[PDB]
RNA sequence: GCGAAUGGCUCAUUAAAACAGUUAUAGUUUAUUUGAUAAUUAAAGAUUACAUGGAUAACCGAGCUAAUUGUUGGGCUAAUACAUGCUUAAAAUUCCGUGUCCUGCGACCGGAACGUAUUUAUUAGAUAUUAGACCAAUCGCAGCAAUGUGAUUGAGAUGAAUCAAAGUAACUGAUCGGAUCGAGGUUUACCUCGAUAAAUCAUCUAAGUUUCUGCCCUAUCAGCUCUCGAUGGUAGUGUAUUGGACUACCAUGGCAGUCACGGGUAACGGAGAAUUAGGGUUCGAUUCCGGAGAAGGAGCCUGAGAAACGGCUACUACAACUACGGUUCGGCAG
């Protein structure tokens, strides 16, 4: 009966603080639940596990105690597929996460760009491989092979770090979920403000 | 508390029932339906002490139990010992067909109003709430619990509808605004019948509301508890003891003993 | 770089703009959360044009005020964005037929927005529990002067 | 033979799993055998008699599995009139074809 | 399948704690009720929907123990139990094909996605408090173009929303979308009124937590809280949700003679009770309400709901039976 119930405190003036009612239910304290990553099933051959938990209402709570796969979406063009994460890198919160690749809600981490280098490429005729073929077009431009066109000088300024990552073929990204809630996980891909700060994080982290 | 409630006490249940005090020790407890405990009279209080159809307890086990169906409550059928029947419904007894308002005195007692085939018709809603659901769509609710689809537009939330029972239809309605009549469900002023002076809204959390009458008497009221019995002096439903104003107790007197 | 890092591990918005801003190149792309409490309550010019990152803001967050609004003197200016506002009633004893002196000390959080100082008249609103003692905010903040004691300072405000 | 199951010198049944020649006290939880419900949860300490057979053991069921040359009279005179017929549409019409 | 978490007894604990009078829930859960709402069953699979599949009580029969609403073990058949599952709308929107025409990512053509909910990211929701003007560009209304026109229709709700309703992208698929049940009619094609299961929004009911104000003696109680939280900030956990409620990192605060902190109380708080010129004095275990508890103490199953306690687990102290192996539906503050 783990309860959160603040009568164990002591009022501002940190004077002891009275009881007569025992533990009541209602104040449930669930025990914590850590989460990793298979990334690397040396040992962990069961992918993703998750346990739903019997919550208040009648609901069910599905709680994510293993993982390997989640959903991230690039802020900029709106996209959004299912990905393989890949490894957890600062938590913020505490470095024994990432020590542990546990997933806080807002856990940075990195993905593959498979899917979205997929889509940069069948969008805009931009691959993102290794920059010398950058491009792949059509043999002949009459129809609409001419949108690819438009959209790629639509200025698609991808910043000089989004463009290092997916030839690199990791992604930088943060979550936007409560594993031990949902028993999802999923991020929006790392840019501007955040990124080039982040990143600073991991720079001068590891130098 | 252990978990919700489930009894209800003799001595706790409600002034508006005009219950028996030596009674026994309890009193029905009204169901959970479309009016809050305290505002509503469940049907064994109806036929029971009310009407007197009923008598001892088991009365009316018969009564709503017995495969004729005696009680309807807005054109519907009823077999709750404890139907919350609420301000402003429309009850029948099947076997006389009678029909009847559910409206408070001016004293605040429930008081039984009998209706002519004409207005048992007719039911006056008042708007609880309103705002647009699923699929691009228009939703009115009434304290009456109604949930109503597709509403004529140029109503505002606090507005008051009269209902065609017979056709589930909506006719004439009119909001709350300087210049109508209306009916108070609640307060130290419940009963009462008057002419709305002015809404002035404080936003703090309570805006209040006046009111003048026949002798011309001044209320004061919180807007919750106003009901637009009629738009524009001409009220809409026929009222229980007289109209719908009550007497100085030095009033009352002159009136029927004539001091 | 300052607003931002400044020790805590990053700071954004409920309106997670940003990066994607990039993509309206043209029109206005700094945007901030804005709002407005109303409630007969001004929106602080300085809350609008800050780089600052509070959520527990009522003009920069979905943090609501409902019911309680006060107006109190202030105490303290410590703590990170929290402060502590003095209120002084008089209080009736029944016997006697008189009254004696009382204060309660009130936890109040303050948005950047509007700038401190101690022993000024500041105006409280009535938002969810944001700690342990916190459940107010500052919503208008009104520059006072006292010479010296705040504790001395005893004002049916 | 199957040794269908156990019961101790003291009415003490097995339960297969509990893989150890004594008895052990547990908790029941529902799905178990040696155990009744009454209000979900009715989660009681019972005791009960191992898995593994020992001497200590009074009764032990046995299942016949393939009967031998030999001819015992209790179990080849029987002729047993089971009395429920299919009641569900379908199980009826697998009996009778159709 | 519901109920058993109502009631009933008691006051030991308990002095801003509980309580009361007030307020909040834009920080939440609520089985039963009342009103309303659903054209699309997801992919892979599989496929009957005039409708699927497997097993088990009761029963038959064998048995154990000295013992209890103990229970082994073999055979038999039904469900609203369990398990699995069939169901063509169009338009629109978005995207794709090196498809035509044309250059507007425009038009026609063809292909794909498309309920609801879940989980994120993003677009727009036009604070109808808030008037207008000129040149350019885009935009949309006529539109082959020319030239225009027009800036209009608009705007549910609140004191206020990162509200309601909605567009795009993808995720989970353990959300839902009825393989059930009556009765009364009637020359057919069936017809009429009901039961019940169950999703979301309301609604009722109740519950958490919450704002402010108020308590008896006492300094032969003056400094208290802070090694782990004491006060605030950050990020996460966790919860029904808020919160240091718990973790990590950071700041050093928070309370006090307008009596902190600590101690006593034959102190559960009110509604009220006894005497009363007025003002007071003394009580409130005790029919209403709220709280707490069930031998002391902690833990938990289950459920919409209790740390329940006329339910369970272990310890301390006990109560009942014994063939001393073991057992108890063992807790009268009903
Ligand atoms: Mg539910
Ligand atoms: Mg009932
Ligand atoms: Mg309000
Ligand atoms: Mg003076
Ligand atoms: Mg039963
Ligand atoms: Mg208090
Ligand atoms: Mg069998
Ligand atoms: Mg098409
Ligand atoms: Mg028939
Ligand atoms: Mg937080
Ligand atoms: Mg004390
Ligand atoms: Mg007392
Ligand atoms: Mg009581
Ligand atoms: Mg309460
Ligand atoms: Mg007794």
């Amino acid at each position: 009966g783990i309860s959160r119930d603040s009568k164990h405190k002591r009022r501002a003036t940190g004077g002891r603080m009275p009881v007569h009612r025992k533990k009541r239910a209602f104040e449930k304290g669930r025990p914590i639940s850590m989460t990793k990553l298979t990334t690397q099933s040396t040992t962990i051959t069961e992918k993703r596990r998750i346990r739903p938990v019997r919550v208040r209402g009648g609901h069910l709570k599905f709680r994510a105690l293993r993982l390997c796969e989640g959903n991230f979406s690039w802020g900029s063009e709106n996209i959004t597929r299912k990905t393989k994460i890949l490894d957890v890198k600062y938590n913020a919160t505490n470095n024994e996460l990432v020590r542990t690749k546990t997933l806080v809600k807002n856990s940075i981490v990195e993905i593959d760009s498979t899917p979205f280098r997929e889509w940069y490429k069948l969008h805009y005729g931009i691959d993102l491989g290794l920059k010398k073929d950058r491009t792949v077009l059509g043999n002949k431009e009459k129809s609409r092979h001419v949108q690819k066109r438009v959209k790629r000088t639509k200025a698609q300024a991808l910043e000089k770090n989004i463009e290092e990552q997916f030839v690199s073929q990791r992604i930088l990204a943060c979550i936007t979920s409560r594993p031990g809630q949902s028993g999802r996980a999923d991020g929006y891909i790392l840019e501007g403000k955040e990124l080039e700060f982040y990143i600073r994080k991991l720079q001068s982290k590891k130098k | 508390a252990r978990g919700p409630k489930k009894h209800l006490k003799r001595i706790n249940a409600p002034k508006s029932w005009m219950l028996n005090k030596l009674g026994g020790i309890w009193a029905t407890r009204p169901s959970q339906g479309p009016h809050k405990l305290r505002e509503s009279l469940p049907l064994s209080v109806l036929l029971k002490e009310r009407l007197n159809y009923a008598l001892n307890g088991r009365d009316v086990t018969l009564i709503l139990n017995d495969k004729e169906q005696n009680v309807f409550v807005d054109g519907k059928v009823r077999r709750d010992k404890g139907y919350p029947t609420g301000l402003m419904d429309v009850v029948r007894i099947e076997k006389t067909d009678q029909s009847f308002r559910i409206l408070y005195d001016t004293k605040g007692r429930f008081v039984l109003k009998s209706l002519s085939k004409e207005e048992a018709k007719y039911k006056l809603l008042k708007v609880t709430a309103k705002a647009i659901g699923p699929n691009q769509i228009p939703y009115i609710v009434t304290h009456d619990s109604r949930t109503i689809r597709f509403p004529n537009p140029e109503i505002k939330i606090g507005d008051t509808l009269k209902y065609d029972l017979v056709n589930n239809k909506i006719e004439n309605f009119a909001h709350l605004e300087s210049g109508n009549v209306c009916y108070i469900q609640q307060g130290n002023n419940i009963g009462r019948v008057g002419i709305i002076q002015h809404i002035e809204k404080h936003q703090g959390s309570f805006d209040i509301c006046h009111v003048k009458d026949a002798k011309g008497n001044a209320f004061a009221t919180r807007l919750g508890n106003i009901f637009v019995l009629g738009q524009g002096k001409k009220s809409w439903i026929e009222l229980p003891s007289g109209d719908g104003v009550r007497e100085t107790i030095l009033e009352e007197r002159k009136r029927k003993f004539s001091y | 770089m300052d607003t931002q890092i400044q020790r805590a591990y990053q700071k954004q918005d409920g309106v997670f703009l940003n990066s994607k801003k990039l993509l309206a190149k043209k029109t206005s792309a700094g945007v901030r959360y804005y709002k407005n409490i109303g409630l007969g309550f001004k929106t602080p010019k300085e809350a609008i044009e800050g780089t600052y990152v509070d959520k527990k803001c009522p003009f920069t967050s979905n943090l609501s005020i409902r019911g309680k609004i006060i107006k109190g003197l202030v105490i303290s200016t410590k703590m990170n964005r929290t402060v502590i506002i003095r209120r002084d009633y008089l209080h009736y004893v029944r016997k006697y037929n008189r009254y004696e002196k009382r204060h309660r000390n009130i936890p109040v959080h303050i948005s950047p927005c509007f700038s401190v100082k101690e022993g000024d008249i500041l105006v409280a609103g009535q938002c969810r529990p944001i700690s342990k003692t916190v459940r107010f905010n500052a919503l208008q903040v009104v520059p006072n002067e006292i010479i010296g004691s705040v504790r001395k300072q005893f004002l049916l405000f | 033979f199957k040794i269908a199951g156990g019961n101790d010198k003291d009415g003490f049944p097995m339960k297969q799993g509990v893989m150890v020649r004594g008895r052990v006290r547990l908790l029941l939880s529902e799905g178990h055998s040696c155990f009744t419900s009454r209000r979900s949860g009715f989660r009681k300490r019972k005791s009960v008699r191992g898995c593994i057979v020992g001497p200590d053991m009074r009764v032990l069921a046995l299942q016949i599995v393939k009967k031998g040359v030999a001819e015992i009279d209790g179990l080849t005179t029987v002729t047993l009139p089971r009395k429920l017929g299919p009641k569900r549409a379908n199980n009826i019409k697998k009996l009778f074809g159709l």
